[PDB]
DNA sequence: CTACCGATAAGCAGATCTCTCGATTGCGTAT
DNA sequence: ATACGCTCTCTGCTTATCGGTAG
RNA sequence: UAAAUCGAGAG
């Protein structure tokens, strides 16, 4: 996925101690892996909620985010780990972490969804949002810009 | 408002001025002290912001008037500052009194004899003695010489005010105009800038140390240098607090009290009160009372108010400074430690910075430090601030707004409104003795029956409601309407009732936006049962231009009996049917009417005599007023046997005969309608309409005949039997053509669409000769003979160098669409309408093209014919980097329809490609029509905003608002755009002499006019014309002036323009025709007196309007733009200047083509063919050969011989080379030529080394010209330079030959028969020596600026009106002269070219108008510090005090007959 | 939603043709417009009544609050 | 040689029709 | 559970500084 | 009962 490749591209962020040249203790704190849940609920045993209930509620169809981080002390010396919670994540409906995702039209009449219900939406306080596509530069390619703008980035420019 | 509370008093002027710390300390009921607002519980805290005595809030009483909240009108408090805080709004004024003062001496750095100068120059502008100041001037013939200076100086102003005074001009209170306004400015601005220019003080000669504003909130001051220190001895950085600027001009301005008395006062300051630099310092804040800064709730969100905030801060920083007062105080009595005091001194000043910083956030958002909440110059400033939103435009009550929906049945001059509205609207009608039938019905019918009542207005101002009361108790009620009253306080007071609006009440439509005046009229109220829209006649979509796709559009209704008549009598839309704009009508039938009439109006139109009937009754119901002769009058018919049948044209002769008054003759009317006569046949006469004797005997009605359209019949009923008329024909034959299209209906289908066989092959074969149309114009283009397959590598190579350049490829897109465009135009000819399948008149399509109802033969070629080229923004289609226009076809492939040329019609369907392009010009067409609509407004705004207050007077002049005299006439013959259509339309008026004479009726104004002086001037004036004339306009002597100048138009018979009385006389010898040419002049004569334009006309917001709507329509520039250039900017720099020569007739073209040659400028590039620079270093050395073209081509294509071009190289060229390559080094610190030379030649090299720096040789091809080779030495330690991007800009730069401003001469084709020269820069000077060619008489220039400066004022009012003229010539818009004519006026009225802007009104007397328009700030604080008082004269300026305005019904007063004394 | 009682244009009563018009399509091997015309829909704003109609009710039917699933 | 009069190169400001809906409204320590 | 500090302008004007005069 | 900002629309 792209979530631990974002984390791993973050790295490593350390601070040292105040007691001892030396500084201290090296504190290499980080993120190793991201995780999303399907959204659940507790109503016990965790039961598997869906966007007609969302929308009913007028709340958000988020699922749960899990970071494990990685407390590290002098440059690896000992590696304390943990699995924080990071509150709700909003999730977009036909998604691979959503509860729509493989039902069939049959199921998803079911569960009062629609015969062809489509996704690409979060549900955000019973509000239905989307993320618009924008156009940008193409990647990795360099294109010639004759820009005037450019001459006003100072004296001297072309 | 009431009509039964009279207000006695009248608010006549306001002045502004600086409020005194001592009066609000007076005014105030309380200051605040703790900067908490309300304590808990929610109650207010005394002391806090939120204080009883500040006003009443939230159920609480206010403790100091004892009322409530609704009748507690609140009250101001204070804040004690600790410290006095310089006002943001005058810092920059203080800054600069503060600079230019000495210390010392407390005088200004200036001496003290120039200072009396300009304060006795001052005190003369004072009276508007504008002649005397420059007398003053000159007075100038050691210590004593110089008093004595100064008393003749004194002595002289005294004797100037008291000679003014007591000579009739002037009063006690100065007179004060925009011309003394603006040389007041001028002055001051003088002074304040010779102010900062000084060195040492003039009295005592010591230097002074010289300030520095970082930013607001402080000043810095640079310490005294030392060498300026040892002055202040031989004569006998640094922060700075308030305090000692505040002692500084405080003592400044003592000092200098006689001076500072005439630069802030702009009139005699009678109060006599001292000028003190106290005023630019607020010690004391001032809060607003509680009303104003009440906290926002909804529901239980409660915030409290920004301003509070701010106040907030205040004090809090004003608790801290006092604290650390208090500290300092303690240790005043035992200082015990100063690093304390040190600490606690940096305290306080970091606190004085921050409560400065407080108040500027506090006033001013923008200049805060440290998204901020606005300040006080926030809310007032901008858009949405408080004179554009909430002064300038209000929102109202007794209005409502709705969707509207056509409809017929409406008299044209209705509104028809819903029963929603009708049940809400409501109308205050006072309860009379004539009245009580009505109002006790209405009581009785309740606030949910229309007509209805809402409430009842006792005499006392109860307001008791009907809604929450049954029907007995609104008996009992109506039943006590007109019972007198028992108390004598009212006695001379009735009743009110908020009746329902009626069928006999007035309403005023308005549709935004509301570009010009016709666009927001008086209709009467019809109500209608069934719906919620507005229903509206189709005659009035023509000026709210207004369509039904779910426009929307407001209703206001007027509550008072004098807006009522204004609606009735002068908004009314009958009064509204030609437009001010050019005098054309905008009112007529649009779509389904006007082919009904084509149709009906035809020959083949016969009508038995039921169904003839039918028709007459349905529209001339003689029971509404429709007809006069109360009784419907037919009409023989056409044909009696064998059985009797009637014709249409017949149909629309009885009902004018019907609409048309008796005791008055019919129309006369000789005109055309839009169907050429080979559209009826052969031998047809139906193209030429003819009314005779008010009886249709030939051709056809049309849109030019009924519809906005000039000299059609509507328009000749309008303007002989009168408005009224014009309009009741309107609805008649609206009611006419609905019901001829219910019995007779009118459809359009696939059928009118088709061609016939023929026409399908003459159309194939057309456009089978198109397929080498693009290839030819390539061919021609890239230079290539004929016949060149598509497929030539040359061509090919060539197609692509055109593409690459925005020029090349900008006329081979241009070349080729003319050919396609030809193409397109023949197949247009011949395939329509002959190749139709089904003919006019059956063929509706073109039934509707041809008479304009609805489409254009353009609509009918694209749907018949074919699309044709696509052009996107005026070229072809974009081309992609490849060359492909499109990925379907190959790279620069030689086609029209590569290009964008359509070929197909949507009648078959268009291919994929030709949809891409035809999207492409769609899109292109939204994007222009969408950023369109934003260009235009701005343009009206600053026009409105300035010629607002221009209007008519009783003197028939027009002049300001303030009173300034901008012309002596209106168009310099007082007349009327929308009266003037048939002034000269004198065979008209000579046909319908008796109808015209029925109404002007000379008889009944003899009594009241002077009939023979006038004529006898205009017949004396006639002759001398005539016997002169034919010398030039500056050798005519004026011995006898236009009649208009001597005498009134309105006032005395014959007082006409000289243009009339010409074409009049003109006419009456041309053609001798029982009417006599002496009845017809005097007619004519009596129809100009009547023709006139009334005083008090807003002739400046029409003015405005007729430029800036028109506007909405729209290698020099051309458009909009062009008009940004003359009136918004009034830009000297116009973007592309260009100058017109004349010829005179003894020159030749050869000669001509040749002359412009001799002045065009030649750069040494364009004669350059290359430049080769041959470095080599180890001193560096420099071959900077330059290689010319052939000396017999840039000797014919410029006229450059070899002499001149050495020349310039020689002393030119070489001298920028070296110039810039010097630069350069001082800013980076951080076929082979001959070797022999001749005698002259060594010489030349020689002195053209020791001329110039660094060159060691040089040579030029004396005998051929085509190089020259010379050296350059630079230093051995110098690094690289480019060499070649120098030799590129200077060559560039280098000039052969160049008239100064002028670039190129051009010799266009002769437009008009007049041969002229075009060149694209402006030197007079430099054309007038040309004498043997050019006609320097003639030189008519773009340039609006330079033709003021070398031609004075009036030519350039001229060329502003030419120039202003020929931007609606190109787009073929109507606009007349005398709008034109009074906006150039006003931009030259003081002699200069003023723009329409924030700086071309920077002068004038009303402070309110140039507040409103924009910069709101700047303009108040020189209005307090000049402190200048407003009459309350301009338009803009009673709207903020709420007064009647001073244009049109508010141009005069009205005043009572009582008959006992 | 469900079919209307009546054609819009005429007035003719189109609400009994609906099942009769789905069976003559399933059973019969019918093209729509011989099934129109026996049904007696003669002018085409009758034959476009039932020959367009969706009957989008059905899948409205599938979505009960009232019974468990 | 030095002080006044301009004469550009550079910096800075304000600015470029009405109407109808819905949705949100902040965090960061300190106690 | 809870209170108070915060990255593609048009027209000018206005300022700083550079040469020339003449004093 | 208020205000901005964002978003969506109508002529
Ligand atoms: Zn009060
Ligand atoms: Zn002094
Ligand atoms: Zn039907």
């Amino acid at each position: 996925g792209l979530l631990n490749l974002g984390v791993k591209d973050i790295g490593e962020k350390v601070i040292f101690d105040g007691k001892p040249g030396y500084l201290g203790n090296k504190l290499s704190v980080s993120v190793e892996q991201v995780s999303i849940a399907k959204p659940m609920s507790n109503d016990a045993v965790e039961r598997k909620v869906y966007p007609s209930e969302s929308r009913q509620r007028l709340t958000s169809y988020r699922g749960k985010l899990l970071l494990k981080l990685k407390w590290s002390v002098n440059n690896g010396e000992e590696n304390l780990f943990e699995v924080r919670d990071c509150g709700g994540l909003p999730v977009m409906l036909q998604s691979n972490r959503c509860h729509l995702n493989k039902m069939s039209p049959y199921e998803l009449v079911q569960h009062k969804e629609e015969s062809d219900e489509i996704g690409g939406y979060f549900i955000v306080n019973g509000i239905e949002k989307l993320i618009r596509m924008l156009i940008v530069q193409r990647r990795n390619h360099p294109m010639a810009i004759i820009r005037p703008s450019f001459a006003n980035r100072g004296a001297s420019y072309s | 408002m009431d009509i039964s509370k009279p207000v006695g008093s009248e608010i006549t002027s306001v002045d502004f001025g600086i409020l005194t710390a001592k009066e609000i300390r007076n005014l105030s009921a309380k200051q605040i002290t703790n900067p908490t607002v309300l304590d808990n519980l929610g109650h207010p805290v005394s002391g806090g912001l939120y204080d009883l005595a500040l006003g009443a809030f939230l159920r609480n009483l206010c403790s100091t008037c004892g009322l409530d909240e609704k009748f507690c009108p609140g009250h101001q408090g204070h804040i004690e500052l600790p410290v006095p805080c310089y006002n943001p709004l005058f810092f920059n004024q203080l800054y600069i009194y503060l600079r230019a003062s000495c210390l010392f001496c407390h005088h200004f750095r200036l001496k003290s004899v120039e200072v009396h100068r300009y304060a006795c120059k001052l005190r003369l502008l004072q009276y508007g003695l504008i002649d005397e100041s420059y007398k003053l001037d000159e007075i100038t013939l050691s210590s004593t010489l110089l008093n004595e200076l100064k008393s003749k100086r004194s002595e002289y102003v005294d004797m100037a005010i008291a000679k003014a005074l007591s000579d009739g001009r002037t009063t006690e209170r100065g007179s004060f105009t925009a011309t003394v306004n603006d040389e007041r400015k001028k002055l001051v601005h003088e002074f304040h800038k010779k102010l900062l220019s000084r060195g040492k003080c003039d009295n005592c000669g010591m230097f002074s140390p010289k300030f520095r504003k970082d930013g607001f909130t402080k000043i810095f001051e640079t310490a005294l240098n030392e060498k300026q220190i040892t002055n202040n001895r031989v004569k006998g950085s640094t922060y700075i607090l308030s305090t000692e600027v505040k002692n500084i001009l405080d003592t400044v301005f003592r000092k200098e009290q006689c001076v500072l008395q005439y630069v802030f006062h702009s009139r005699p300051n009678l109060s006599r009160k001292l000028v003190k630099a106290d005023s630019f310092f607020m010690d004391v804040l001032v809060v607003p009372p509680t009303r104003f800064r009440l906290p926002s709730k909804l529901g239980e969100e409660v915030h409290e108010n920004s301003q509070n905030q701010l106040l907030s801060k205040v004090l809090t920083t004003s608790l801290l400074i006092r604290d650390l007062n208090d500290d300092l105080s303690k240790l005043q009595k035992d200082k015990v430690s100063l690093e304390d005091r040190r600490v606690i001194f940096s305290r306080l000043m970091n606190a004085f910075v921050t409560i400065q910083n407080d108040v500027n956030a506090f006033i001013d958002s923008t200049k805060a430090q440290g998204v901020p909440i606005p300040g006080v110059k926030q809310a007032l400033e901008k858009k949405e601030g408080l004179f554009r939103k909430h002064m300038m435009g209000k929102r109202v009550n007794y209005a409502a707004r709705s969707v509207i929906s056509p409809d017929p049945n409406i008299e044209t001059n209705e509104i028809g409104v819903p029963p929603v509205f009708a049940v809400k609207l409501t109308y205050p009608e006072p309860v009379t003795a004539y009245n009580i039938a009505e109002l006790r019905q209405a009581v009785i019918n309740g606030p949910d029956k229309w007509p209805g009542a809402t409430q009842i207005q006792n005499e006392d101002g109860s307001l008791v409601s009907l809604i929450g009361m049954s029907v007995e108790q609104r008996k009992a009620l109506a039943n006590q309407l007109l019972t007198p009253s028992s108390n004598v306080s009212t006695h001379t007071l009735n009743k009110k009732v908020y009746r329902h609006i009626k069928n006999r009440d007035v309403v005023l439509m308005n549709r935004q936006p509301t570009l010009h005046k016709a666009s927001m009229m008086g209709h009467k109220v019809r109500v209608l049962p069934n719906e919620k829209t507005l229903r509206l006649h189709y005659a009035n979509t023509g000026a709210y231009n207004a369509d039904f796709d779910g426009d929307e559009m407001n209703m206001h209704f007027p509550q008072n009996e004098n807006a009522r008549a204004e609606a009735l009598n002068l908004a009314n839309t009958d009064s509204q049917y030609l437009t001010p704009t050019s005098g054309s009508p905008v009112r007529g039938l649009i779509q389904d009417h006007i082919s009904a009439g084509v149709w009906l109006t035809s020959k083949d139109s016969f009508f038995t005599r039921e169904q003839y009937q039918q028709y007459i009754y349905g529209c001339i119901r003689p029971e509404d007023g429709h007809t006069t002769r109360s009784k419907i009058v037919t009409l023989p018919p056409t044909i009696f046997k064998p059985y009797p049948l009637w014709t249409g044209k017949q149909i629309i002769t009885t009902v004018l005969l019907n609409v048309t008054p008796p005791d008055m003759p019919g129309i006369n009317l000789i005109s055309k309608n839009k169907i050429k006569n080979e559209y009826w046949g052969k031998g047809s006469l139906e193209n030429e309409v003819l009314f005779k004797d008010g009886a249709l005997l030939c051709g056809i009605l049309d849109k030019s005949q009924y519809g906005a359209s000039k000299y059609g019949i509507v328009h000749s009923l309008h303007e002989v039997y009168g408005p009224e008329v014009a309009a009741k024909v309107l609805s008649v034959l609206g009611r006419l053509f609905t019901n001829y299209i219910t019995a007779t209906a009118f459809t359009c289908g696939m059928d009118d669409l088709r061609l016939t066989a023929e026409g399908n092959k003459w159309r194939t074969d057309i456009l089978k000769t198109s397929v080498d149309t693009g290839r030819e114009a390539a061919a021609e283009v890239t230079n290539l003979d004929k016949d060149t397959p598509a497929d030539d590598p040359e061509l090919l190579k060539r197609l692509q160098e055109i593409l690459r350049d925005n020029n090349k490829s900008g006329i081979l897109d241009a070349v080729t669409s003319s050919k396609v465009n030809a193409i397109t135009s023949q197949v247009v000819s011949k395939c329509v309408p002959d190749g139709t399948m089904k003919k006019f008149p059956c063929n509706s399509m073109q039934a509707m093209a041809l008479s304009g109802a609805k489409g254009s033969n353009v609509n009918v070629s694209q749907i018949m014919c074919l699309l044709g080229q696509q052009a996107l923004e005026g070229r072809r289609v974009p081309v992609m980097v490849s060359g492909k226009t499109l990925p379907s076809f190959k790279p620069y492939e030689t086609d029209a329809m590569a290009g964008g040329y359509v070929k197909g019609r949507f009648y078959s369907g268009i291919k994929p490609q030709e949809y891409y392009f035809h999207c492409m010009a769609g899109r292109e067409g939204l994007i222009d029509t969408a950023v369109k609509t934003s260009r235009s407004g701005y343009l009206q705004r600053c026009l409105t905003k300035q010629l607002e207050g221009v209007h008519v007077s009783y003197d028939n002049s027009i002049r300001d608002a303030d009173g300034t005299l901008v012309q002596f006439m209106y168009g310099g013959d007082a007349i009327d755009i929308t009266k003037e259509s048939h002034m000269t339309q004198f065979e008209f008026c000579l046909d319908n002499y008796y109808a015209l004479l029925k109404k002007y009726n000379p008889s009944a104004l003899i009594e009241h006019l002077d009939v023979e002086s006038a004529l006898k001037y205009s017949k004396k004036t006639l002759k001398y014309r005539k016997k002169h004339s034919k010398e030039p306009h500056y050798k005519q002597s004026v011995k006898y002036d236009p009649v208009l100048a001597k005498y009134n138009p309105a006032k005395y018979l014959g007082s006409v323009s000289e243009n009339f009385q010409d074409k009049l006389e003109s006419f009456l010898d041309k053609n001798s025709k029982g009417v006599n040419e002496k009845k017809f002049r005097a007619l004519m004569q009596l129809k100009y007196m009547r023709s006139l334009i009334n005083p008090g006309e807003a002739v400046g917001i029409i003015a405005s309007q007729s430029v800036g709507e028109p506007s909405t329509q729209m290698n020099v520039t051309l458009g909009i733009p062009r008009l940004r250039e003359i009136v918004m900017t009034a830009s000297a720099a116009i973007k592309t200047p260009q100058m017109t020569l004349p010829i005179w007739n003894d020159v030749s073209d050869e000669q001509a083509d040749t002359f412009c040659k001799s002045i065009s400028k030649v750069l040494l590039s364009e004669v350059i063919d290359k430049v080769i620079v041959t470095e080599t270093t180890g001193a560096r050395s420099y071959v900077i050969h330059m290689r010319f073209f052939d000396n017999n081509e840039y000797s014919e294509e410029y006229d450059v011989s070899k002499e001149e071009l050495q020349n310039v190289i020689s002393n030119q060229f070489i001298h920028l080379l070296e110039a810039a390559i010097v630069k350069e080094i001082k800013k980076q610190k951080r076929v082979e030529a001959n070797n022999n030379m001749n005698k002259v030649q060594r010489d030349r090299q020689s002195a053209i080394i020791s001329h110039h720096r660094f060159i060691t040789k040089y040579n030029f091809d004396d005998e051929s010209g085509k190089w020259c080779e010379f050296k350059l030495e630079l230093a051995a330690d110098t690094e690289k330079l480019l060499m070649v991007n120098i030799v590129e800009e200077i060559c560039r730069k280098s000039i052969i030959r160049q008239i100064p401003h002028i670039d190129r001469c051009v010799h266009p084709e002769p437009e008009n028969g007049k041969r002229v020269l075009v060149t694209e820069g402006v030197n007079f000077q430099a054309m007038w020596d040309q004498e043997a060619f050019i006609d320097v008489d003639g030189i008519t220039s773009n340039d609006v600026a330079a033709v003021l400066k070398t031609y004075g004022v009036e030519a350039a009012r001229n060329t502003i009106v030419n120039e202003i003229n020929n931007v609606f010539s190109r787009y073929a818009i109507s606009v007349s002269f005398r709008h034109l004519d009074l906006i150039a006026d006003m931009m030259t009225r003081q002699g200069t070219y003023l723009a329409f802007n924030r700086q071309g009104m920077e002068t004038s007397t009303s402070s309110f108008m140039k507040m409103s328009y924009e910069t709101t700030c700047q303009f108040l604080t020189k209005a307090v510090l000049d402190n200048e008082r407003e009459q309350l004269d301009s338009p803009s300026a009673r709207i903020v005090v709420g007064k009647l305005n001073n244009v049109g019904t508010g141009s005069f007063d009205v005043l009572a007959k009582v008959p006992n004394a | 939603m469900i079919v209307p009682v009546r054609c819009f244009s005429c007035g003719k009563v189109v609400g009994d043709k609906w099942e009769s018009y789905l069976n003559l399509l399933q059973e019969d091997e019918l093209d729509e417009g011989t099934a129109l015309s026996r049904l007696g829909l003669k002018r085409y704003c009758c034959r476009r009544m039932i020959l367009t109609h969706v009957d989008l009710i059905e899948k409205f039917l599938r979505y009960n609050p009232l019974e468990k699933r």
